[PDB]
């Protein structure tokens, strides 16, 4: 009687990702849903290798809007390529709602727990990778005799300690009393990084081709003007400084926003713009002549 | 059909799922994975979404006889839809590592399907390149002015990435370089002017032999190279112009606010010359005390 | 190994050639530590009040703490005060606990089998974790005395290593694995070699981690190249981040003490394109050239630690220095002044341990001092290494022989009285409380002796073992082996009394 | 030419602020006077 529940981490592809967020971005706010191809290995080590969508439905996260009906559709049409593996969960779209599972989810979820004691649910918001980061978390039910049982500390074993929220309160209030997070990474090749860095092919045109001067004199005209208001700035908070707490000195005699500082800044990020500059220049006269 | 080409930017995605397929299909060690690809089409940049695999054997003593499912692929697009109902049809990646004499028969098969004439996208699955591991080809069937017939033959289009923003952060998520072929720091440009430089240097080198070998291993004389290389001729730099002393009296103007940049950098730093001193002032007291 | 013999064609007595082999030795610091011992048990009462035994992260850093505490002579006070509770746990950490027993009952070589055989197979089926943990604390008693120890564990490996085994006969074959690098450590059998190779090839997912580690711990310093061999390429075999791990750490005890002969190896894992051979290459450097200061050796781990963005990689180049400079460890608190003041974790982690590791002997005031706000960042990764450091680093002075001892000693308490910190925190100082009181305070780590101003094996051993504890607890114990007892036993030359 | 002189001429000076500031520093921050 009963399997044991333990730290996994879902390893979601650069090759999966990039799918799951390209179609929630385009059919948010609605929600849009699919199953996960992969494989499970070990016991901490949810593989999935690829992802694919399951009809647009207006029901949102259902196990109305998956079936087992269409899934088998498109099986058979993976069959014959010979790319089918097998199903680790499936994932879903909240329209803007951070990551956590409601009550449909889960029973949605408790229809894929029985198949897979392994099985996973993946909330995006491709509607928050709209930042730098990337909003994607993975959760699993956890069985019904053992939350009363307090075997929550059954479930921080095989880690060393990576736990780090992105949500409370609406993620705090299901995961002590349903469910128990997984921590996602993320896996690359070495050919992907390459991919994922060139968004630019000027990497062996930019030792021939710059900016046009007409913007680089609008751009150095600005700084002169700006370095001589700086300057006025910086010379009043120097009219004292020798009276102790460096900060007290920058309220009174403004120097606040640091304009020492400031001057340095525009002094730096335009010495760089005419380095470039030069190199682009140099690297004619000299290739082409 | 259109003819509505000019450009071929590609989707992160697409590379990177054409790559998993060709080892996943297990058609490889000089046999080809050739696939399905997805996207818009009918407009001038041909825009590359996504790509999926076909059930595909390559006789690698002939490579003009092979195995498609024509069936399967009215079976895919049923699904693509599903994903995104903007995919549609537009050709068929190869998987490099160039292209081949033997793709215009399978480009034959890929003309029942698309509404566009077929994309060949050669994927490189070693990753070559001074640019994207790319190149883009298309058939296009054109007169030849030499005195030969009608042939299809294919045309380059230039590769090139744009990425929704979904994308394109996830691939600076997954990633964690900082990159020296793309902007930066000063050390981080400099890498990039050093490349260009020599990439310049690769290519033109590239067109000494090229020339050569039309008259020392026979091949044909190609009239739409040539012009090409005579209007570089006539858009060349000269010397001893008008023009080219601009250039001197525009070389002063600059470094000088560089040199005026710099002195005030110094200004700044002989400031906190003076700061530490009074810190070290302070700390004289300090020591006689104690 | 081989002198005695030598010395037996010489023609000897037989009593000099039981002290060669060190059974005679075991048993005249057993004797100093059963009379001296003096432990706390309102301790023991506190941490079992402070952290539960059906909390499975809490249980293993008190089975840990008091094993430490109760070290060297075989007393069973922990198990009859803590009966109920040493069965609520289970899964590994309730192996963590088997294994504690042997840490407690370390030595005692005539009575070794008597206070382990409740736990043995043959009575024992009731868990699978008792069942294989009895087996790997069993390790811990016999550690470099078990030349017969190794053919009866061997017997239990040959039947497992046929079978891909049940998750019974994988845990089982778990703890006899780790047992049996530490029965036949530093023997040189190739019987031993081979027996694990075939564990390895079965590709079992937890037993096959503990093989590779198992293989390490046998084979120290011999630098055979076929072992070499297969460990490194088993790892590309495998996409288990485990076994990957477990054979990229122990490739670094086989080229222990080298120095430049160690070199090609490095060169393929630093070269390596994973992340986990580089994690191991560092420490290939670190056993290698352990104990000598050469300069090129630092070099190459400076460099890799700042160049990198792999966290798990930036750790371990800064731990693997330390080894490099138990030399001179006047210097060691200067060059890793730097890396404590770049704020990122888990440099700051490794950057702890260097401290404690090199400067495990005499303490040093500055020290103390550079680890001391390392114990108030926000990262709590960095709390728990930083006092663990601090424990090995005053292991047993007096508070009359420098007043920081009693004050550091309640900082470890006073983080374990509170509740309102993270579990992450209080674990870290409860491990480290039982580090600090390892021996009862009899022992002390000596990395290099002052006998002969030589270094010593089996330190450089325990502590390598020791800094995995982060990715598996169970490797804790392996510390004892650092714990080498201090005290001048005098003897009377004629019969030995 | 005459522009690239004085550029030099400030990297000169830069330099020389950068041995001198920070050896009374050093003196300073290891005698005791706590």
């Amino acid at each position: 009687t009963g399997r044991d529940d333990t730290k996994e981490t879902v390893y979601i592809s650069s090759i999966a990702l990039l799918k799951m967020l390209k179609h929630g971005r385009a059919g948010v706010p609605m929600e849009v849903m699919g199953l996960m191809l992969g494989e499970f290995v070990d016991d901490y080590t949810v593989n999935v290798v690829d992802v694919f969508a399951m009809p647009q439905s207006g029901t949102g996260v259902s196990v109305e809007a998956v079936d087992d009906v269409f899934q088998a559709k498109m099986m058979d049409m993976l069959k014959q390529t010979g790319r089918d593996q097998m199903v680790v969960g499936w994932y879903h779209s909240h329209p803007g709602f951070g990551c956590w599972l409601s009550s449909v989810d889960v029973n949605t979820q408790k229809s894929f727990e029985q198949l897979n004691s392994r099985a996973v649910a993946v909330v995006v918001d491709p509607i928050q990778s709209v930042k730098g980061k990337v909003v994607i978390d993975a959760f699993r039910l956890i069985d019904t005799g053992a939350l009363i049982n307090n075997l929550e500390p059954r479930q921080t074993t095989s880690n060393t300690g990576l736990l780090n929220k992105a949500n409370i309160q609406a993620l705090i209030h299901g995961l002590n009393r349903h469910y128990y997070s997984l921590n996602i990474d993320y896996h690359k090749t070495a050919k992907e990084t390459k991919m994922l860095m060139n968004l630019h092919k000027e990497q062996w045109q930019s030792g021939l081709k710059m900016y046009d001067y007409e913007e680089k004199e609008e751009s150095n005209l600005a700084a002169t003007k700006s370095m001589v208001k700086i300057a006025e700035q910086y010379s009043k908070r120097i009219e004292e400084e020798k009276e102790l707490t460096e900060e007290e000195l920058k309220t009174r005699y403004v120097g606040r926003q640091d304009p020492k500082k400031h001057l340095s800044e525009t002094a730096d990020e335009t010495l760089e713009n005419n380095i470039v500059s030069v190199l682009t220049a140099g690297v004619n006269s000299v290739a082409i002549k | 059909m259109s003819l509505q080409h000019e450009k071929v930017t590609i989707a992160p995605l697409v590379l990177l799922s054409a790559l998993d397929h060709y080892e996943r299909t297990q058609t490889k060690e000089n046999k080809r994975c050739v696939g399905v690809i997805l996207g818009d089409a009918n407009s001038s940049t041909i825009r590359v979404t996504n790509s999926f695999a076909l059930p595909f054997e390559e006789d690698e003593k002939n490579s003009d006889v092979w195995f498609l499912d024509h069936n399967y692929i009215e079976n895919m697009n049923e699904m693509c839809k599903k994903i995104n109902a903007k995919e549609k049809l537009i050709g068929w990646y190869h998987s490099g590592p160039k292209l081949r004499a033997s793709d215009l028969k399978i480009n034959e098969l890929f003309k029942k399907y698309t509404q566009n004439n077929p994309l060949l996208l050669i994927v490189d699955v070693k990753q070559q390149g001074v640019g994207l591991p790319t190149d883009a080809y298309v058939a296009i069937e054109q007169v030849k002015d030499d005195g030969t017939s009608t042939e299809k033959t294919f045309l380059h289009l230039p590769c090139t990435i744009e990425a929704e923003e979904a994308e394109e952060i996830g691939v600076e998520h997954l990633l964690r370089d900082v990159r020296d072929q793309a902007a930066g720091g000063l050390s981080i440009r400099l890498t990039n002017q050093l490349k260009s430089l020599k990439g310049l240097q690769s290519k033109l080198k590239d067109v000494v032999e090229y020339l050569d070998k039309v008259i020392n291993k026979e091949l044909p004389i190609n009239h739409t190279i040539l012009g090409k290389l005579q209007d570089v001729f006539n858009l060349l730099p000269n010397l001893g112009t008008p023009d080219d002393d601009e250039i001197d009296v525009e070389n002063h103007d600059r470094i000088n606010i560089s040199n005026n940049l710099q002195k005030a950098l110094t200004v700044k730093t002989n400031d906190e010359l003076m700061v530490i001193y009074i810190s070290n002032l302070v700390r004289s007291i300090i020591a006689f005390d104690d | 190994e081989i002198l005695v013999t030598e010395l037996t064609a010489q023609g000897y007595d037989p009593a000099l050639l039981n002290i060669l082999s060190g059974l005679p030795t075991c048993d005249y610091y057993n004797t100093f530590l059963l009379n001296n011992k003096n432990i706390d048990i309102g301790l023991l009462n506190k941490s079992k009040s402070s952290l539960d035994g059906k909390f499975s992260l809490f249980h293993t850093a008190v089975s840990v703490a008091n094993g430490f505490m109760h070290a060297g002579t075989t007393d069973n006070s922990f198990i009859k005060a803590n009966l109920p509770w040493l069965g609520k746990a289970q899964n590994w950490a309730k192996f963590t606990a088997t294994a504690s027993l042997g840490v407690i009952h370390k030595g005692n070589l005539l009575e070794g089998k008597k206070v382990m055989a409740p736990y043995l197979p043959g009575s024992r089926a009731s868990s699978r974790f008792i069942k294989g943990g009895s087996l790997y604390g069993l390790g811990l008693i016999y550690a470099g005395f078990g030349r017969d120890t190794t053919d009866y564990l061997k017997n239990i490996i040959v039947e497992n290593s046929g079978t891909s085994g049940d998750e019974d006969v994988d845990v089982l074959l778990h703890g006899a694995s780790l047992g049996i690098g530490l029965a036949a450590m530093g023997s040189a059998n190739i019987e031993v070699y081979e027996a694990l190779k075939e564990v390895l090839y079965n590709d079992s997912a937890t037993s096959g981690e503990a093989a590779a580690l198992g293989m390490g711990l046998c084979m120290l310093g011999t630098g055979k190249p076929e072992a070499i061999h297969d460990m490194f390429t088993y790892s590309q075999e495998t996409q288990h981040g485990n076994i990957t791990r477990g054979l990229a750490v122990g490739l670094a005890l086989i080229n222990y003490g080298r120095q430049e002969l160690a070199d090609d190896l490095i060169t393929k894992m630093l070269a390596s394109d994973e992340s986990l051979l580089r994690y191991g290459g560092a420490f290939t450097i670190a056993l290698a050239y352990a104990g000598t200061g050469n300069n090129s050796a630092v070099k190459r781990l400076l460099h890799v630690a700042v160049s990198d963005s792999n966290d798990d990689v930036r750790r371990a180049a800064v731990i693997a220095l330390g080894f490099v400079l138990l030399r001179d460890y006047t210097t060691v608190p200067r060059i890793v002044q730097l890396l404590s003041k770049s704020h990122n974790a888990h440099v700051r982690c490794g950057t702890a341990f260097a401290l404690g590791i090199a400067c495990a002997g005499k303490g040093l005031q500055s020290a103390i001092d550079v680890l001391d706000p390392l114990t108030k960042d926000p990262v709590d990764f960095v709390r728990q290494a930083a006092m663990i450091a601090l424990s090995m680093i005053l292991i047993q002075q007096t508070e009359k022989l420098n007043p920081q001892v009693a004050d550091i000693n309640k900082n470890f308490l006073s983080v374990i009285t509170n509740k309102h910190q993270e579990g992450l925190a209080k674990f870290g100082a409860c491990v480290a409380q039982g580090i600090m009181n390892a021996g009862g305070r009899n022992v002390t780590i000596q990395l290099e002796n002052a006998d002969t101003g030589t270094l010593d094996t089996k330190s450089v051993v325990g502590l390598v073992m020791f800094s995995q504890f982060w990715y598996w607890f169970p490797l804790a114990h392996f510390l004892s082996l650092s714990f080498t007892p201090t005290t001048v036993i005098g003897i009377r030359g004629s019969d030995q009394a | 030419q005459v522009f690239d002189e004085r550029i030099k001429f400030a990297n000169q000076l830069h330099d020389e602020y950068l041995v001198s500031m920070r050896y009374p520093e050093d003196k300073k921050t290891q005698q005791n006077e706590k």
